């Protein structure tokens, strides 16, 4: 059935891929039984975490299996979205349009400033990252996870355009194509463009004000190198998973805002997210209307009907309720700081990729549960529950039940 | 000794024919003649008069009657102004048929010796018939009748599955029944999901059109409901409900008149 | 007007009381201009925080005025149920019934095992705590803040019954009185009794499983003293503010569950709370019904009508949205650990009283905002926003607006 | 000195604003709050209450008012039961708005110190305005207002061409007018054939829907009728009739309230 | 040269009168005689016939007419079957008045040489008159006429404040207008809050009840709206709107016929 | 061999379930999905489509079906345009459900290989069942069905006491029955005065509301009518008429679909 198939089916690409990489061809140093079902789960969930470093631990075969597995995951979301749209002929366009913008923006635009390492490492490292960037993965080759390209213009400009558009809904992807008018965009598509750009300005401002004097990262960078990080660190928490600067040496306040910035997903159709941006807008702005008086939640003078409100609320509490369970079921499993335990969970459920340095030092007991977190958050809290949820239809109504909550 | 009934409605017609049955003098009278014609052989004296005119009350020797009954329905002013004139002729006992709650209050300050609610006072009697007839009680249709049985059965202390077509009545009857339910008794799934099968006594008190009343009972008889009690409207409603399997049928307008015609006979 | 009166009006009992205690009669040691507008703000908000210790810093004049501000906070609580009832003749009952259970359970039941300190400190310390227990304050006399009475049967039995019943809404307080039947309680009243006791079982289980072996607190206590802690530890985060064991030496996971356990308030009317218990049930169980197929949210076979859903959601996000603003605006203000900054904010907004040892070490910049946190949380996020919210009435509808969130 | 008006309808609203205009204290009060809100600065005290409850009449100090006005339209029982309670509080002068003829009788036996028929009593005042204004008279629409002018003008001794859409009224007004005609005022040929051109004063008292009232006056203004007087219904009816050429517009309840508000002022 | 119009409705009547005005032979004909009588001097030949009977089409020499017009409204089959017969007589050019969208389709496959939507095709012409007339455009009532003007004005690229009483139409016109609004044009506050004052051109296309049409314009004229254009229904609706201050009045039925009566003249 | 039925109304649903019963492939299809859901296991292929769109007819492979059935009721254009499209796909045999007389004519010139009148064609079959069943015949309610039996029984030469509620139909059936009578079948005296007791075969074809249908039969059964045949409407009308004593019940569309589903099976 449509829900269960996506649940147990996407579960197999994890398992099968978890043996496609633990093979002695793709692994140099011994890959323990625990650190193998994990890194193959992160790429298929396009999450951005890994027990072992992908570039040095895995050979050419390993990076290839990771790369192709990510294409499967982005395809799975591409189908996930189409199902949401209607509630066969497009399946050609979406995957063909995938490998199109994935190739022309990688082997052409990402091979411009990376041919330094030669052709054995410049042809590949320019194609591996785009199937991960456009899909909002966070899997980087070199161990620095893009930390080396702090303020290099080609990097901060090419990769951002990949996970942003890949990260916005395939709706707003498809919509701007045939519509192409400044005024004909539908409600959802018009939402994304506004909320996407506008939030990034709040996010670049936040990272720039707090990490301005921080001598660790961004504090003593040049004037131009200071924007390439505040911007990128403001756009990578959107389930992207790339580090322009390190998160384990930032002001405590900056990390806080990221927990929320990474919690809210980006776009419904998107590439991977714990709670899509649209959900956050609706929930929040629907409350803003309550505090005033409008009998209905109207946005852009095109009022949304009531069912969107309850569904957005459901996707909201579910993500929090689960992330809280994670933060709880990890503070005891591993002796780690508290700020890192909360950052890790929000990222794990959002498939965000940004890690404060705890993913390599994850214990075994805390892994099998963390694998479920990215599994649940990637598959989305709604379409995942509908599987093992015995749907129950009520036909008889009941008396009014008074209750106050103020 | 001398009885007089004003207004030959359904209630006022069921007292003229019943008091005449045992053998008591009845001065029947209604506003027009269409009813007074069919009641020419059902009363001691059939008269065509308007109970609001003074000269028609005096010329009828109404003051010789110790018992005057005002059963004029429809417009209340005809009911009120009549008793207002009767209380002026020093009528010993005036009995009036009230319509709503405020009609009870205003008639009480005029000097109305008795006030009868055919739909309400009957429900409390049926709620006594179902109590002394035996556990699971369910009343469909929260009309005036269906509301007076849910209110009474809950007073004695019996479980009542109150249910009406909409919620406006089910709201005010939330603390007046064991289970207040908003449902249409014509839908099968709403009857099954309500566990109505478990109820040995179902009361269809839905008013207004007959099909809602009938179809309900038609479905109830399919669920093998032991005792279905139904509120009928007209004569043909009695016959059709009798052929469906209606265990009991109640006429709030008619059955109340025969009880009042027993209260006036034993009163002297 | 009804909203604005409770906003600016309750603000004055804070200011006037902040000079009733800053006076040289109630303060032995110099009370800085910062640590006087705070401790007087915490007693009137019945919160349970204090920059300076109340029992030693304040004289008999500085402790009686705290009691009065706690009584004031309990009265504004009595106003909120009068609001609940309509949505004058009762005002006699509510305050008279307050000083009734406040006296008979203090100067009789709390003076049984406290007459040890004499009559100059046994008569007062047994009355000072019930005005604060029943009102869910957290203001204790001795600096130990009830830590000394770990397994005292009188304390854990007397004071709990004060902030528990004092903590449930007036409805269930008033309802069980005239109703008194096991089956005639209304929806709201029948809710509280179930959720109150049931949660305490989950809470006493949580504290008892995680703090069982913790050598700091509860780990080396006796078998019977182990229940008096876990129970009390699991009944005090209900905005009570009493410490049977210290919170600065417990497993990280226990503190997490308390953040949630202290976040959710207790009772609609309550005595003080950030987000009342009723709110949590509704929001949660309404989502549970979305996973099922029931179109409507029905509870106890007395289905709640749709308006209760949106209002609960509003009060939900608001408390989170504000507590998040506090955790953010305190991580940078004061160089403090992160687990403590989160605990402090949830408690400050919940008026919970439990503090991990950061309230005495609060800086000045972080105080003015924290004073607002306890201010906003006590006054409730809903009845507080209605003041400065220009109510707007829409008379024209708008077209449907599709949008995805899954 | 102490004035109080119950029911803020069209009649009871035109007396609260008129008495407040001169400078007299007015205790305005209505069943709902929708009207009491708009009359918060149109009266000395605006109150939301129900006139049938005793405790709401006492807590309002209504007994201190020597002049109570019951203008609650629509249901009559609300109008009656109120005056019934007022007469119990020994109110010196109770003035009531009756609806039909029987309402006049029943209110008279309760103790109503005065009864006002806004439709009827205004027709007799207009029938005096048309008489003292000058020969040919004609009234369209034999409503309560249009029937109270055909009868009044015929009383003094003036020719009245009465005419209504159907015959039920024209029959009862065959001896109440110089000429009782059955016609529809919207047809041109029926207007020409009736010689309506020769009449200098035409009265459109057709109530209910506005189009019958307007279209009539529209046709009348085409035949160059000297003075057309029309019974308007709502405010917009006043505006639209004003742009048609209506020489006069009468609001039977509104214009009557200002006259009663003058009868109560000069009464003390 | 030879013209014939079937069905003397509002549309088919406005073409028989116009074609006869300039001076062309018109074979007017309608199903009954009530219309054919008033058009005896309005056409070359007035005939009473049913266009579904073959012998009535042959005996009328209809084949000698190169231009046949089927303006029979109400039941569509009378329209369709007529054209179906005409296409059998090898009628050179058959022009038909379609009702809904499927009528356009089915008539298109019969052989209908032309199809006219009076409400639709008129809105696109008005949407051209408002454009060449100058900025702020607002159309009230999203009927077939008021929907064809919001759809057309938006096509060229002009701001349209579309607004109808209910939402069912305003939903389908969300991307068909600059601003889709759901409002009743009879309430003042809904007209003010919509900034309708800033609109120099207001269109009242509210069909069905005339009062919503009129009262709207009555309000608009109070807001000093520069140019109010209104969709009238009958002859009297033209007169009353004219005295309100309606800057323009459009008869989609009548005004379209005179345009088709010009299309058939200049076609030969 | 390949069968496809468009429109799952009462008729188009009774042919899909019947053809599937014997064991023939049926491509059921209707405009909505509410009906296509309940007929998922009643046909070889249940499809949700609008028969007016070309791409939906092609994508359904409808051309492979030598027998297409258009049973879309209600508005006729959905019926016509469908067959109009079907006759373009060279469908060997298109069978259509027409509504009125003109529907028969227009569908005939489109190319409809067969047209079925469920109400009419059934009455002639019942008028054959009553004839071969034995003298005195009477049909109540001159609907399309009750008119097609009075017409056919009189055709062979059997006495028919036709009778309908109003006279408009009884007029056109003056020479179509042994006796045309204008009467209401709910009044006892009209049933007695008509000598209806002498008729062994009474037919209640009063359509529209059910009470006129039922109450009639209720009266007939009281007169001990030997064989009462009644036209029922819905499923519940079948049940209630069964408990009254109806000697037979006829569903004009349901009973016709099974006969057409037999004509299509035996046609190949």
């Amino acid at each position: 059935t449509p829900p269960q198939v996506l649940a147990i089916g996407f579960f197999l690409t994890i398992i099968i891929g978890a043996v496609l990489l633990m093979l002695p061809i793709s692994t140099t140093k011994p890959l323990s039984w625990i650190d193998a079902l994990f890194t193959a789960a992160s790429a298929t969930t396009v999450t951005g975490l890994a027990v072992v470093d992908t570039g040095t631990q895995f050979t050419v075969f390993g990076q290839t299996v990771i790369m192709g597995l990510i294409q499967i995951g982005g395809l799975g979301f591409m189908t996930f979205a189409v199902l949401i749209v209607m509630i066969i002929g497009l399946v050609k366009v979406l995957f063909l349009f995938s490998i199109s913008i994935e190739l022309i923006a990688a082997l052409i635009l990402s091979i411009r400033l990376v041919p330094q390492y030669g052709w054995s490492s410049g042809l590949f490292a320019s194609l591996f990252h785009a199937i991960s960037a456009f899909n909002n993965a966070g899997f980087s080759l070199w161990p620095d996870n893009l930390m080396s390209y702090v303020g290099d213009p080609t990097v901060n400009l090419v990769i951002t355009f990949l996970f942003i558009t890949g990260g916005i809904g395939f709706t707003v992807l498809f919509d701007v194509m045939k519509n192409r008018r400044f005024k004909t965009f539908s409600l959802h598509t018009k939402l994304m463009l506004t909320g996407t750009l506008m939030l990034n300005a709040i996010a670049m401002l936040t990272v720039f004000i707090l990490e301005y004097s921080n001598p660790g990262t961004l504090g003593h960078l040049h004037i131009v190198d200071k924007l390439w990080a505040s911007y990128f660190q403001a756009v990578t928490p959107r389930t992207a998973g790339f580090n322009s600067l390190d998160f384990g040496s930032m002001r405590e306040g900056t990390i806080v805002f990221t927990l929320l910035l990474m919690f809210i997903g980006a776009g419904s159709a998107s590439t991977a997210s714990g709670i899509k941006l649209t959900t956050f807008i609706v929930i929040l702005t629907s409350v803003i209307a309550y505090l005033r008086g409008k009998k209905e939640t109207v946005i852009f003078r095109r009022s949304i009907k009531y069912p969107i409100i309850i569904k957005a609320l459901a996707v909201s509490v579910t993500s929090l309720f689960i992330v809280f369970l994670g933060i709880f079921a990890l503070t005891i499993t591993e002796q780690a700081p508290f700020l890192q335990i909360v950052f890790e969970t929000f990222s794990a459920f959002g498939t965000v990729g940004l890690t404060m340095g705890l993913t390599p030092e994850l214990t075994t007991a805390g892994k099998c549960i963390i694998i479920v977190i990215m599994f649940i958050g990637r598959i989305g809290p709604l379409t995942f529950v509908f599987s093992f949820a015995k749907t129950e239809q009520s036909n008889i109504r009941y008396p009014d039940g008074e209750v106050f909550t103020g | 000794k001398q009885f007089a009934v004003i207004g030959l409605g359904r209630f006022g017609g069921s007292i003229v024919k019943e008091l005449h049955r045992m053998g008591h003098e009845v001065l029947a009278v209604d506003i027009n003649e269409e009813k007074v014609n069919a009641y020419a052989s059902y009363a001691t004296h059939a008269v065509i008069a308007n109970a609001t005119e003074e000269n028609e009350l005096l010329s009828l020797g109404i003051r010789n009657f110790e018992y005057v009954i005002v059963a004029i329905g429809a417009n209340i002013q005809a009911s009120t102004l009549t008793t207002l004139l009767l209380k002026e002729l020093d009528i010993p006992n005036i009995w009036v048929k009230a319509q709503n709650y405020y009609h009870h209050k205003v008639l009480e300050k005029i000097g109305a010796d008795r006030i009868i609610h055919p739909e309400k006072d009957m429900g409390v009697k049926i709620a006594q018939s179902l109590s002394d007839e035996n556990k699971q009680f369910a009343v469909i249709g929260l009309g005036r009748f269906g509301g007076s049985i849910v209110k009474e059965l809950h007073r004695m202390g019996h479980e009542v599955l109150a249910v009406d077509i909409n919620e406006e009545k089910v709201n005010a009857y939330a603390s007046y029944a064991t289970h207040a339910v908003i449902a249409n008794a014509t839908e099968e799934n709403e009857l099954l999901s309500l566990g109505i099968r478990n109820f040995e006594y179902v009361i269809v008190a839905i008013g207004a059109n007959i099909q809602a009343s009938t179809l309900t009972t038609l479905l109830l008889k399919e669920l093998d409901i032991p005792n279905i009690w139904v509120k009928a409207q007209n004569y043909y409603h009695h016959k059709v409900l009798e052929k469906i399997g209606a265990d009991r049928i109640i006429h709030p307008e008619k059955d109340m008149g025969v009880k009042i015609a027993q209260s006036l006979s034993d009163e002297n």
